[PDB]
RNA sequence: CCGAGGGUAGGGCCCGUGACUGGGGCGAAGUCGUAACAAGGUAGCUGUACCGGAAGGUGCGGCUGGAU
RNA sequence: UGGGAGAGGGUGGUGGAAUUCCCGGAGUAGCGGUGAAAUGCGCAGAUACCGGGAGGAACGCCGAUGGCGAAGGCAGCCACCUGGUCCACCCGUGACGCUGAGGCGCGAAAGCGUGGGGAGCAAACCGGAUUAGAUACCCGGGUAGUCCACGCCCUAAACG
RNA sequence: CGAUGUCGGCUCGUCGCAUCCUGGGGCUGAAGAAGGUCCCAAGGGUUGGGCUGUUCGCCCAUUAAAGCGGCACGCGAGCUG
RNA sequence: GAAUGCCGGCAUGAGUAACGAUAAAGAGGGUGAGAAUCCCUCUCGCCGUAAGCCCAAGGGUUCCUACGCAAUGGUCGUCAGCGUAGGGUUAGGCGGGACCUAAGGUGAAGCCGAAAGGCGUAGCCGAAGGGCAGCCGGUUAAUAUUCCGGCCCUUCCCGCAGGUGCGAUGGGGGGACGCUCUAGGCUAGGGGGACCGGAGCCAUGGACGAGCCCGGCCAGAAGCGCAGGGUGGGAGGUAGGCAAAUCCGCCUCCCAACAAGCUCUGCGUGGUGGGGAAGCCCGGGUGACAACCCCCCGAAGCCAGGGAGCCAAGAAAAGCCUCUAAGCACAACCUGCGGGAACCCGUACCGCAAACCGACACAGGUGGGCGGGUGCAAGAGCACUCAGGCGCGCGGGAGAACCCUCGCCAAGGAACUCUGCAAGUUGGCCCCGUAACUUCGGGAGAAGGGGUGCUCCCUGGGGUGAUGAGCCCCGGGGAGCCGCAGUGAACAGGCUCUGGCGACUGUUUACCAAAAACACAGCUCUCUGCGAACUCGUAAGAGGAGGUAUAGGGAGCGACGCUUGCCCGGUGCCGGAAGGUCAAGGGGAGGGGUGCAAGCCCCGAACCGAAGCCCCGGUGAACGGCGGCCGUAACUAUAACGGUCCUAAGGUAGCGAAAUUCCUUGUCGGGUAAGUUCCGACCUGCACGAAAAGCGUAACGACCGGAGCGCUGUCUCGGCGAGGGACCCGGUGAAAUUGAACUGGCCGUGAAGAUGCGGCCUACCCGUGGCAGGACGAAAAGACCCCGUGGAGCUUUACUGCAGCC
RNA sequence: GAGCUAGCCCUGGCCAGGGUGAAGCUGGGGUGAGACCCAGUGGAGGCCCGAACCGGUGGGGGAUGCAAACCCCUCGGAUGA
């Protein structure tokens, strides 16, 4: 439930921050942080190839748990849930009855306190994790692996939730954060609930400094450059694109799509996205 | 105004030293080269 | 010391006036259409919304002060 | 104290009918629409039929000239939380009452903000007819909106 | 074109006369006063402001008058820009 | 003999400019062949959050001493960062290495690339970060946490004693962390003392005083005291920490809890060891048996890994501790004690500068620490001044124009000018008081105004201490004194009204543009289901991201408010398994060459055959576009209305002579005596218009307009004055430029602007200070313009290719 | 060749003093409970004034310079992008 400021300075008209009420540990679990490389959108060859990164605060790494299925019926409870600088949700603190301690990304609605637990025969209970193929249709569900045992990858960030819509075969058909419809294979495994945290997108950032606090350098307009550095480069006095709008590099940037045509993923992606 | 020599040990060895020409083709060439003519010094003296 | 009042500066209220502008009232025989009164030829009125030279139209909901 | 009727309100659930879209099957030359048509859709296989799926909205029959609320209003079904009210017994308090300028709260539709949602419908808008014209009535599309959450607006032929 | 700095202003003048004023005249449809027009005349004089980069022009208040041109549209090894 | 030729030499400009901050000098005495310039003394001035002191980088003998002055030094030189020589840098504890990791680098494994080479896990390297044992004083001409003196401490080896399941590169704990605010108690440092110590002083009217001036400390092991930090104890279970584990983690149970105890650090004390002024006399001796105490102020530093709040969520690894594994338990480790052992490199000097970076002894640049006092509200501000350091390596005169920097000005007060450019004005603090509008914060230091010094008296609260004195910190009241004036000097907003643009703080063309440009929170479109898209790379591999559609890429727009209309014919993109076209390939009707012939060989129709394009649709916060003519009302004028042509559709709301309006100073109104600008309107908008967004908008702006008040040397209109130059004398001594020159005016002429030709007029020879009209003066082989089948950047439905993609 | 400059990475350092006074918290009032109001405490911010530091707005000087970008006066930022 977002907070916000008075008026006392021009930024604080409309900056907004988290409320941080569901956190409470507010210094992380040294056996599970390990240093994030910060790398300023340049890759091994001391090149950019991500433009306008970098400068942001310095972050520790949190080791989160995407494999869930590592511990099978062991339970676990919820000791802390914290706050977590690398993703935009929320991560919770799981105590293993098994005396080992491990993150996993925080559902909404999971309070401190509480047993979760991994396997086929999980309840279908708020933050147990199990493959597709036990979990109710019509289950919401997030943190879903895309094959077996290679890791979670879908529904991660703040908010996001994928439904169960129905099985065909050794899979079942998940609708996507993004509305996609999507067959995935039954053995993968996934949590039930949503993610928290979903007041995360009505943040207002308030000011150029937030977005610099991000790691978030400033974004030029192809349109305020020259005819060297992009197509929208250069005209004498202000211009309308004149062209069809383009990125720096020349290919169109309203409308064309880009997902490879002959991907063998084209078989199990049974409706492309909404909207 | 500050000017373009800023006189440091460090990086005048690690950029134009023995070592660092000996590293690389073109830094052995000029070695070489250098050699070739006749070069009292075929290195930048710095008093590490 | 107080003190009429004079002076500097800043406020509040009222009246008069102002290029131009908004609609209003009125005016024997102007122009356009025909919205309402008959089921007025799409029943009407309605709060609101959007639209249209103009009356008005349409949506949403409401009233009968609606004919048969 | 003992009882009763009720679409009174809030919350969470859930059921079938139907519309649209999507995949499959079977099938051919039109379907749709009107006062009559045209736009529109259809041999790129539509309409009509069967099976499967997705989603939203509204709850047929019961249903009434009915019932509930102070009004606006409230209609599938289930549970939870809650308001008012009526009747019986004649038990308790002993005038504790009526009203009510200000205040405060509720307040159909429309409309507004921030998210979501979006099947059907439908301002604006587009197209086809009609017409002297037709910024309409009629037909084919169609966006806000209509739906949800929270927050505003506070109007009405808010009428008996 | 192996460079003759290009508007206007300021400063400093100097010259022409097709004379704006002052001096001398003839004609007048010159009563006087004040004008008109032409002639002689370059000695001196020929204002302060508002507007615009302006030259010019319009306007305000005066004035005997508020003249017109040349000097590389005089003058940037003098200034301004 | 010419090439703005090349190399060298030497002229001219010229004894000219200049001699590098306007912080400033004068005398006396020395030295010497020679002295404004070297040494000494006295006087004077400048710096003093430095112009002083200590580190670091860089420099590399510049350091000290003797002897020197040819050159270097902008003059001089006897001096010197200069020449010659000799001397000088001392560490187990400081810094670095024999320790650890960070980015990054390298790189057994492995991957990739014609070659060269590129990647890459572990490991290794890599520091101003982690870790780790020395403080005070003395001494040299020159080194000192290094030598010496005092008091301390570390590691390694060996030995002895005591104790223990010892043992690791493996497990675990720890190290280990942000920003802002901040408590208690200390220390650094400082102010005062009528107390303690001191050579002395009494002046010129007064003072022998509770007088003046000087100083009144530093280090220190154990112990102790004060203040802090860190830290629960036991037991049972145990499947996790990639073997093991008594450790750690998890669960249960008993006790403990704002404590205590244990431990660790700071501070005080502390055996002891040091230091110790003015002044006098010659760096030293005295002072001196120096004294070495009390009160106050007090950190940003210490206790420290303290506490609180906040969101943007804040290195690693070793040292250290614990657990065990092999192994070994004659060992091995732990603790205390003793003796022994303890290496390599740096150490001089400069170091906000004459020794570093700028060709210079160059008004520039250069990271960290200390940076005293008094007053001004505070402070690192400002004025003065301590310690300390300097007077800036040409001087002496003169007292012109003119230039620079500065001071004042009668009356007027923007009349200056493109412009109040510039300079005035205002100025700190305290109190009174403060408008439109507003997004309710603001606007606001709005505006305007009163106060401000010194003396005496009364009184209120706080800190310290003791509750009191004393000291220090905030105040209130009354009565007086003086001057032109009390933030008496120095530092320290002029103000208001009204438009344009941009919301805002930010950012930019290093070196002519700081802006209205860029950025920006925010809105929208679009791509992307993850081995993502996208980007760099031939590749491997990276970034994206150890992220997952509330995310990531691309694009436009640019807070917020109210809004964003119509056109999909064309171009783009999106959808359309049909039809048309369509390459290599399939097919092989039917031909051709050759051979005696099997055959060998070549051409080859129909038909099958991808993407692309055609065709059918969709789509504007995609590229883009959003009409003409004629007529019509009962005064006129004007057309709500109509006719017709065309278009894919004909500009909607709002705005409009505008950062856009050509005609234009449109016209009207406001402001002015006067207004091509400004402001408000009108609307025939040459040629606004809705995310290359439309119209507004409080706040903000070194942006750009217009007006007013205040005040002024901007001006009428100039005057005087100061200093640094310019001038004269002594010293040192450039520069561009230059065919040679014995280098006048007018009117002509001449390649059309003549010192140089013609006629005339004028003119004795040579300089110095001045002014800039000419020498088509200097500088730059015109940057405008053209020319060259010259060049380069950029564009696209120019051509032709290539990457990439299908 | 990134010892200048531009961006990023890792690790350190710096920002006198003064002013304004957000949330929260406490107490008081308020109501059925609330919202909310007042006072105190508090110490927020690409907040305000102003040194260091970072800049380079206007003007003057300089222009074979002290300087191949400097000097003076004035001005911008100064807990933050
Ligand atoms: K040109
Ligand atoms: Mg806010
Ligand atoms: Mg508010
Ligand atoms: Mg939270
Ligand atoms: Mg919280
Ligand atoms: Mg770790
Ligand atoms: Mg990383
Ligand atoms: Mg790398
Ligand atoms: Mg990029
Ligand atoms: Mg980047
Ligand atoms: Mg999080
Ligand atoms: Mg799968
Ligand atoms: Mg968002
Ligand atoms: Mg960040
Ligand atoms: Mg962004
Ligand atoms: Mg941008
Ligand atoms: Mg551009
Ligand atoms: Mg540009
Ligand atoms: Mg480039
Ligand atoms: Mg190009
Ligand atoms: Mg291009
Ligand atoms: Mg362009
Ligand atoms: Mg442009
Ligand atoms: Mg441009
Ligand atoms: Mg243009
Ligand atoms: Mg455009
Ligand atoms: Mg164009
Ligand atoms: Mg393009
Ligand atoms: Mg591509
Ligand atoms: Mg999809
Ligand atoms: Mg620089
Ligand atoms: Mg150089
Ligand atoms: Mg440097
Ligand atoms: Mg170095
Ligand atoms: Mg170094
Ligand atoms: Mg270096
Ligand atoms: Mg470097
Ligand atoms: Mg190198
Ligand atoms: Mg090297
Ligand atoms: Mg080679
Ligand atoms: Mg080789
Ligand atoms: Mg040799
Ligand atoms: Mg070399
Ligand atoms: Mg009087
Ligand atoms: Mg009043
Ligand atoms: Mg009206
Ligand atoms: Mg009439
Ligand atoms: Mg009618
Ligand atoms: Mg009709
Ligand atoms: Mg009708
Ligand atoms: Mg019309
Ligand atoms: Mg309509
Ligand atoms: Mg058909
Ligand atoms: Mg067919
Ligand atoms: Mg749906
Ligand atoms: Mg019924
Ligand atoms: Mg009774
Ligand atoms: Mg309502
Ligand atoms: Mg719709
Ligand atoms: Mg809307
Ligand atoms: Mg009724
Ligand atoms: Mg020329
Ligand atoms: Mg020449
Ligand atoms: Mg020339
Ligand atoms: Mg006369
Ligand atoms: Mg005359
Ligand atoms: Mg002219
Ligand atoms: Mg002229
Ligand atoms: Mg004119
Ligand atoms: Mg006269
Ligand atoms: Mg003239
Ligand atoms: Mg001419
Ligand atoms: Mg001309
Ligand atoms: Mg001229
Ligand atoms: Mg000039
Ligand atoms: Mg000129
Ligand atoms: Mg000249
Ligand atoms: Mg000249
Ligand atoms: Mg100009
Ligand atoms: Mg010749
Ligand atoms: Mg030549
Ligand atoms: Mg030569
Ligand atoms: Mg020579
Ligand atoms: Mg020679
Ligand atoms: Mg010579
Ligand atoms: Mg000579
Ligand atoms: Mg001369
Ligand atoms: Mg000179
Ligand atoms: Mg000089
Ligand atoms: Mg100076
Ligand atoms: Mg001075
Ligand atoms: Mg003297
Ligand atoms: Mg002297
Ligand atoms: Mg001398
Ligand atoms: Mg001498
Ligand atoms: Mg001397
Ligand atoms: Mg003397
Ligand atoms: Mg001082
Ligand atoms: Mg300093
Ligand atoms: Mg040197
Ligand atoms: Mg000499
Ligand atoms: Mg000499
Ligand atoms: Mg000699
Ligand atoms: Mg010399
Ligand atoms: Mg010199
Ligand atoms: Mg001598
Ligand atoms: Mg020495
Ligand atoms: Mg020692
Ligand atoms: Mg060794
Ligand atoms: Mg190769
Ligand atoms: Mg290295
Ligand atoms: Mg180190
Ligand atoms: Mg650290
Ligand atoms: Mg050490
Ligand atoms: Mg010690
Ligand atoms: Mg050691
Ligand atoms: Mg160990
Ligand atoms: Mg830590
Ligand atoms: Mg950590
Ligand atoms: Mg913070
Ligand atoms: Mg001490
Ligand atoms: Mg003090
Ligand atoms: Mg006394
Ligand atoms: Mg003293
Ligand atoms: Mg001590
Ligand atoms: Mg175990
Ligand atoms: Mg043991
Ligand atoms: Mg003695
Ligand atoms: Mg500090
Ligand atoms: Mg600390
Ligand atoms: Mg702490
Ligand atoms: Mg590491
Ligand atoms: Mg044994
Ligand atoms: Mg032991
Ligand atoms: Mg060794
Ligand atoms: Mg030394
Ligand atoms: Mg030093
Ligand atoms: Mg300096
Ligand atoms: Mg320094
Ligand atoms: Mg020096
Ligand atoms: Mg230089
Ligand atoms: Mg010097
Ligand atoms: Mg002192
Ligand atoms: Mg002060
Ligand atoms: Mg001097
Ligand atoms: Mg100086
Ligand atoms: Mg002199
Ligand atoms: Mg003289
Ligand atoms: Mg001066
Ligand atoms: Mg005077
Ligand atoms: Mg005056
Ligand atoms: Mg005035
Ligand atoms: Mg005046
Ligand atoms: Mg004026
Ligand atoms: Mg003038
Ligand atoms: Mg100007
Ligand atoms: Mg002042
Ligand atoms: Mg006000
Ligand atoms: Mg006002
Ligand atoms: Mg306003
Ligand atoms: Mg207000
Ligand atoms: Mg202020
Ligand atoms: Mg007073
Ligand atoms: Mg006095
Ligand atoms: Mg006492
Ligand atoms: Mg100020
Ligand atoms: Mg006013
Ligand atoms: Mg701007
Ligand atoms: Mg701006
Ligand atoms: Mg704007
Ligand atoms: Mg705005
Ligand atoms: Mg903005
Ligand atoms: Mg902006
Ligand atoms: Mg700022
Ligand atoms: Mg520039
Ligand atoms: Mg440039
Ligand atoms: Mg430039
Ligand atoms: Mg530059
Ligand atoms: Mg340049
Ligand atoms: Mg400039
Ligand atoms: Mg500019
Ligand atoms: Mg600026
Ligand atoms: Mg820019
Ligand atoms: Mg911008
Ligand atoms: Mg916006
Ligand atoms: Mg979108
Ligand atoms: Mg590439
Ligand atoms: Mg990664
Ligand atoms: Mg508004
Ligand atoms: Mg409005
Ligand atoms: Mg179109
Ligand atoms: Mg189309
Ligand atoms: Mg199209
Ligand atoms: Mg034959
Ligand atoms: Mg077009
Ligand atoms: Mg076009
Ligand atoms: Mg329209
Ligand atoms: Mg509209
Ligand atoms: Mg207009
Ligand atoms: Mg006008
Ligand atoms: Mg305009
Ligand atoms: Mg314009
Ligand atoms: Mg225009
Ligand atoms: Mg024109
Ligand atoms: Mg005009
Ligand atoms: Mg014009
Ligand atoms: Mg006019
Ligand atoms: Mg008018
Ligand atoms: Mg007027
Ligand atoms: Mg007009
Ligand atoms: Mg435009
Ligand atoms: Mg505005
Ligand atoms: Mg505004
Ligand atoms: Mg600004
Ligand atoms: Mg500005
Ligand atoms: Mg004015
Ligand atoms: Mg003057
Ligand atoms: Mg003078
Ligand atoms: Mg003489
Ligand atoms: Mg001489
Ligand atoms: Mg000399
Ligand atoms: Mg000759
Ligand atoms: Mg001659
Ligand atoms: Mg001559
Ligand atoms: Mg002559
Ligand atoms: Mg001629
Ligand atoms: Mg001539
Ligand atoms: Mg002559
Ligand atoms: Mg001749
Ligand atoms: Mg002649
Ligand atoms: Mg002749
Ligand atoms: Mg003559
Ligand atoms: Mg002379
Ligand atoms: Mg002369
Ligand atoms: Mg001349
Ligand atoms: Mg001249
Ligand atoms: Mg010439
Ligand atoms: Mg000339
Ligand atoms: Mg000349
Ligand atoms: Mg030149
Ligand atoms: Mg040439
Ligand atoms: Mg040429
Ligand atoms: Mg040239
Ligand atoms: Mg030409
Ligand atoms: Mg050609
Ligand atoms: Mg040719
Ligand atoms: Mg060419
Ligand atoms: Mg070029
Ligand atoms: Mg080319
Ligand atoms: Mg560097
Ligand atoms: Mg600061
Ligand atoms: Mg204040
Ligand atoms: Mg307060
Ligand atoms: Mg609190
Ligand atoms: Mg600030
Ligand atoms: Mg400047
Ligand atoms: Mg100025
Ligand atoms: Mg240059
Ligand atoms: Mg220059
Ligand atoms: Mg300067
Ligand atoms: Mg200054
Ligand atoms: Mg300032
Ligand atoms: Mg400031
Ligand atoms: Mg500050
Ligand atoms: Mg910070």
């Amino acid at each position: 439930a977002v907070k916000k400021f008075k008026p006392y300075t021009p930024s604080r008209r409309f900056m907004t921050v988290a409320d941080f009420s569901e956190i409470t540990k507010t210094e992380p679990e040294k056996s599970l942080v390990k240093p994030l490389k910060k790398t300023g959108g340049r890759n091994n060859q001391g090149r950019i190839t991500v433009r306008f990164r970098g400068g942001g605060h310095k972050r520790l790494y949190r080791i989160i748990d995407f494999k869930r299925w590592d511990k099978v019926g062991i339970p676990a409870k919820v000791a802390a849930i914290e706050y977590d600088p690398n993703r935009s949700a929320r991560i919770a603190l799981l105590h293993y009855v098994d005396g080992e301690k491990r993150y996993i990304i925080a559902p909404d609605g999971l309070q401190v306190g509480q047993q979760v637990v991994a396997g086929p025969d999980a309840p279908i209970q708020v933050g147990n994790a199990l493959p597709l193929r036990f979990i109710p249709v019509g289950t919401v569900v997030h943190a879903v692996e895309l094959e077996p045992k290679k890791g979670a990858k879908l529904a991660r960030a703040a908010g996001t939730s994928a439904q169960i819509q129905g099985r065909e075969g050794d899979y079942v058909i998940l609708r996507l954060p993004s509305g996609e419809l999507r067959k995935v294979h039954g053995e993968c495994y996934a949590t039930v609930g949503a993610v928290g945290n979903a007041d995360h997108k009505n943040i207002v950032l308030g000011k150029a400094g937030r977005s610099r606090w991000l790691g978030r350098r400033p974004h030029v307009r192809g349109a305020a450059m020259n005819p060297v550095d992009h197509p929208h480069g250069g005209g004498e006095g202000r211009a309308p694109r004149g062209r069809p709008p383009a990125s720096p590099w020349g290919w169109q940037t309203k409308g064309l799509k880009t997902r490879k045509r002959r991907k063998p993923s084209s078989r199990f992606i049974i409706a492309r996205r909404k909207k | 105004m500050k000017r373009t020599w800023q006189p440091n040990r460090r990086k005048r060895a690690k950029t134009h030293g023995f070592r660092a020409r000996m590293r690389t083709p073109g830094g052995r060439k000029v070695l070489k080269r250098r050699r070739q003519k006749g070069r009292w010094r075929l290195t930048p003296a710095v008093r590490k």
